[PDB]
RNA sequence: GAUGAGUAGGAGGGCGCGGCGGUCGCUGCAAAACCUUGGGCGCGAGCCUGGGCGGAGCGGCCGUCGGUGCAGAUCUUGGU
RNA sequence: AAUUGUCGGGAGGGAAGCGGAUGGGGGCCGGCGAUGCGCCCCGGUCGGAUGUGGAACGGUGACGAGCCGGUCCGCCGAUCGACUCGGGGCGUGGACCAGCGUGGAUUGGGGGGGCGGCCAAAGCCCGGGCUUUCGAUACGCCCGUGGAACGCCGUCUCCUUGAUUGUGGUAGGCAGCGCGCGCCUCCGGCGUGCUUCGGCAUCUGCGCGCUCCGGACGCUGGCCUGUGGGCUCCCCAUUCGA
């Protein structure tokens, strides 16, 4: 098995290597070779026989229409260069807007986990769309919060009191947070307080 | 804009069905239809184009004519799209196989007679 | 019943073509006539004028005739003519003709719950 | 005598994608565009880790005495670009044109 | 191999040039054997005369373009129409957009992207024309079935100019649009593709 | 696949009214007609339907027929 | 119907009416907008072979034979199936309206890079000579295969963005390309030919897969009798037209 890629792309859809490259680096010479100067043949693979599926019980008068085969698959949302493990992310919609926050990391389904932290402004482990967030240039270290356990499926509904074992999770994991935030100095009233625009302020000019 | 004579549009007319209500007209007309669209013959294409035409547009064929026509022929299947009539002129009445859409009743007894046969275009 | 049919409904003009003049006197009718006036600006397509309708207008063929729910109208005056319909329930739905008593209306509700036919007035005379 | 039936005749009409923007319809219609993007990747790759190496070669197409040859070839089609004529058919002229 | 013939062409274009003047006199570049021309004038108030060459141009609506080999003949059908076109000499950028994005084939009267190879090849494949890059050739350098490669390209149907145009009633050489504006009829081409 | 201007004028396909030959139906458990900021279909001529009033008949479809479609005529009669 | 009175709603700086677009108010609409489906357990009803007899009958053939066949009824075995039958579990599921993600088509922008042409740029700078000025301390000329940085034009390419839009519904097609069918020391290397010495559709076969590849899919939320949603209906206001 080889362990490498032998053609990277240059770019999308195209190799570096050229056909005859292609084929040194391949060895279809050196399998034509040890087969006798002839590829080896491999017979197709046998289709699984469809199961005995039991009659309708019923018989549409009409014949459906199947759509078309579309083949396109979507591929995982893109994060934002600006955000980055740490960064201080500005919330623009919600019961939470305007709140500064700290960004932990993009979940499966491309939402971002976020932390206020909780004591310092009220904000618990959330997912924010990356679409109403705002990335600031100001990054506070996260290598000691842990969130491995915490994923998409921690905020699921399982259909109005909140567990004590999400707020020990919450404090647990916002004890570090806090103390990595302790030791930038005014990042506590930075992240305790709100964003506004005041007169003659630009967002277009605002760098953040 | 664009500079087209009435927009590219065609402005000749030409049949394109029989404007007759013949119900035995109109299935001729399906057969050879379909004769044209599966075998994509000329002489199928010409049967069919001459199916819609009009009364005047189909003649009759005099008795006389055919046998002249058919001189030298007589092993081939000879085929009008219209109406074939008796001739008083004509004497002597080969065995001919005749394709028409009508026969008069005398045409039709003297070829009988002189021992040939008159064919329907569904059986040519 | 489910409509068999998936494409939306789309109206290139929801407006009455209303006849011009029609508003000013009263013997002029709404019902659409076309002018013929040598000076006529309807006929002549004077801009802020009465639109006169054209085959421009024409409803997408998929979705022609059909009503909001879905469906297509026919007319029923009997039980017995309601069961044209029992082969055609997902495109058609059936109305019941303005005449028919409340008697006879009665078995044709009953009848077309029984074949899951869509009775559009299926309230009237109650 | 009937001709075979067709079945795959009513097909819709394949919709028009711009070769200039994608690249599999750009290698449907022309298969050559690929070496030719490589190959011009390539060589721009080349040339800007040259440039950026400052090792680049010191290549001469032209030896020295041609290029002596071209370099006086060149100056004087020049000044016979920028030569002027000596006004001297305006007699009438000739003061207002400044050659006296 | 086309691709090398073009790159050799520009070479020895631009050799001889350099060499001419090296000699010291002067290098006569071969006339422009195809043109294109862009129809600018609207359809309105038409001469009998003016009319009939557009229409043997092929040359029906404002802003249809369509190539032209150059001949006396239609140098001379053209020169009649000149207040209503405006031509020059296309690049092979030109050339190649212009049939990749709005290259129609004529098949049995018809317009046919040009979206596989199969549809020139069962036009034009009795002349060895097969691909795109085969008519793109055929069209440049004007080769023995031009004419009807030509004839297959359906006229060009292009939009309007990206950037506007100066001014449409006059000649290019006085400002205008109309004329021959030979090698700057590329950049038109740009904003009008 | 291409295409879309239209007075005078020509033609095609359709809408609507009243009879006749057939056919299928509705109606005192309420027909025709009329009324209605009820609803819907058709580009349109028009059509289907809710509700009211009315109190005795009426409609769809296929052919076929005609004293068959109004905004004008200092149009006619009546009414205002 | 014209026309008139009354009540209720509404509008009104020298006409009114009208076309187009929204909005305020009113009026109307529940096929206005779903709650089913699949797999199991329990209970209740109705039927259960290719076996054996009867009743009538059909396809084909030739409204004969032969062959084949369905419906209904009676029995020995078989102990299965169905229910718009009831209860209990698991999964899944609707209309409409929004947000988001990834992409196709069309289109308008923004930021770079490579190559070539020119006086084989002009200029600037470094050295070697010649020249010697009035806007006084200049203009300047060529010699070097001298060095960086541009200019215009042409051309090849990379990245990133806003807007409109999804027409079709039996295809895994076409094109390009990866993994296995050999090995090693796995940012790669090892074979035969042609090369401009960079490279090359020269060997390029099968199986399984991927994509900018024969026209949009996916996730989430709000709401469902409500002060909700919709409206082609009605009265008005406003901008444009008239
Ligand atoms: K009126
Ligand atoms: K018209
Ligand atoms: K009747
Ligand atoms: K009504
Ligand atoms: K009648
Ligand atoms: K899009
Ligand atoms: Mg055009
Ligand atoms: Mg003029
Ligand atoms: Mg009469
Ligand atoms: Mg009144």
């Amino acid at each position: 098995a080889k362990k490498s890629p032998r053609n990277p792309e240059l770019i999308r859809g195209v190799g570096k290597l050229s056909r005859s490259k292609m084929y040194h680096k391949k060895g279809l010479w050196a399998i034509k070779k040890k087969n006798g100067g002839s590829f080896p043949v491999h017979k197709k693979a046998a289709a699984v026989a469809p199961p005995a599926v039991k009659p309708p019980k019923f018989y549409p008068a009409d014949d459906v229409a199947k759509p078309l085969v579309n083949k396109h698959k979507p591929k995982p949302t893109k994060l934002r260069a600006s955000i980055t493990p740490g960064t201080v992310l500005i919330i623009l919609a919600g019961r939470f807007k305007g709140k500064r926050v700290v960004f932990l990391k993009q979940l499966k389904s491309g939402l971002l986990l976020v932390s206020g932290p909780f004591k310092l402004n009220g904000v618990p482990l959330r997912r924010v769309n990356q679409a109403y967030v705002i990335g600031t240039s100001t990054k506070v270290d996260i290598s000691g919060v842990n969130v491995e356990k915490i994923d998409d499926k921690y905020f699921a509904k399982q259909a109005n009191v909140l567990p004590q074992g999400k707020k020990d999770d919450q404090k647990a994991v916002d004890e570090a947070l806090i103390k990595a935030v302790e030791c930038v100095p005014e990042l506590k009233a930075y992240l305790s307080a709100r964003f506004s625009l005041k007169s003659c302020m630009k967002p277009h000019e605002l760098v953040f | 804009g664009i500079d087209l004579k009435a927009g590219g549009k065609s402005k000749k007319t030409k049949r394109t069905a029989p404007k007759s209500d013949d119900v035995y007209l109109k299935l001729l007309v399906k057969l050879y239809r379909f004769l044209v669209r599966r075998t994509g013959s000329k002489f199928n294409a010409v049967i069919l184009k001459r199916l819609f035409m009009s009364k005047i547009n189909k003649p009759p064929l005099s008795l006389s004519r055919l046998i002249s026509y058919a001189k030298g022929k007589e092993d081939k299947v000879v085929v009008i799209v219209g109406t074939i009539t008796d001739d008083v002129r004509a004497y002597e009445v080969p065995a001919l196989k005749v394709c028409a859409l009508r026969f008069t009743k005398t045409a039709r007894a003297r070829i009988e007679k002189a021992g040939g046969e008159c064919l329907t275009f569904d059986q040519l | 019943a489910v409509p068999l049919l998936t494409k939306k409904v789309v109206k290139k003009r929801v407006k009455r073509f209303i006849r011009p003049q029609s508003d000013r006197r009263i013997t002029v009718k709404e019902s659409w006539r076309r002018p013929k006036g040598i000076d006529s600006r309807v006929r002549r397509k004077f801009k802020g004028c009465v639109l006169m309708p054209n085959i421009g207008y024409g409803s997408d063929k998929k979705t022609r005739h059909y009503l909001p729910n879905g469906f297509k109208k026919f007319v029923v005056h009997n039980a017995s003519e309601l069961e044209v319909l029992m082969m055609h329930n997902r495109t058609y739905c059936a109305e019941i003709a303005h005449n028919v008593s409340t008697r006879k209306r009665k078995e044709i509700v009953e009848r077309a719950a029984q074949l899951d036919v869509v009775i559009t007035n299926k309230l009237a005379r109650l | 005598v009937v001709r075979p039936i067709k079945k795959d005749v009513n097909k819709r009409a394949t919709l028009k994608k711009n070769p200039l923007k994608n690249l599999n319809v750009l290698l449907k219609l022309n298969p050559y565009a690929k070496t030719a993007r490589r190959m011009s990747l390539l060589a721009e790759a080349q040339r800007v880790k040259a440039k950026k190496e400052k090792l680049d070669k010191k290549r001469h197409q032209v030896t020295k005495e041609e290029a002596s040859a071209i370099r006086a070839a060149g100056t004087s089609w020049f000044k016979t670009m920028i030569s002027d004529s000596d006004y001297t058919e305006f007699e009438n002229f000739t003061k207002w044109l400044g050659v006296t | 191999q086309y691709a090398k013939e073009y790159e050799a062409q520009e070479r020895e274009l631009i050799q001889l040039k350099r060499e001419a003047r090296l000699k010291g006199g002067f290098y006569v570049d071969p006339e422009a054997k195809l043109l294109f021309i862009i129809r600018i004038r609207g359809i309105n108030a038409m001469a009998p005369q003016t009319k009939k060459i557009l229409q043997l141009l092929r040359l029906r609506q404002i802003f249809n373009g369509v190539f032209l080999k150059v001949n006396k003949a239609t140098v001379n059908m053209l020169h009649r129409v000149e207040p209503y076109v405006t031509y020059g000499y296309p690049n092979l950028k030109s050339i190649r957009e212009l049939i990749y994005k709005r290259g129609y084939g004529k098949v049995e009267k018809q317009r046919i992207a040009l979206t596989d190879n199969s549809v020139i090849e069962q036009v034009l494949g009795k002349h060895g024309i097969i691909c795109i890059e085969d008519l793109v050739h055929e069209i440049i350098t004007v080769g023995p079935h031009f004419k009807e490669a030509n004839n297959f390209l359906w006229p060009f149907q292009l939009k309007a100019p990206l950037g506007g145009l100066k001014k449409k009633r006059n000649h290019y050489v006085e400002g205008g649009d109309a004329g021959n504006r030979e090698n700057y009829i590329n950049e038109l081409i740009r904003r009008m593709n």
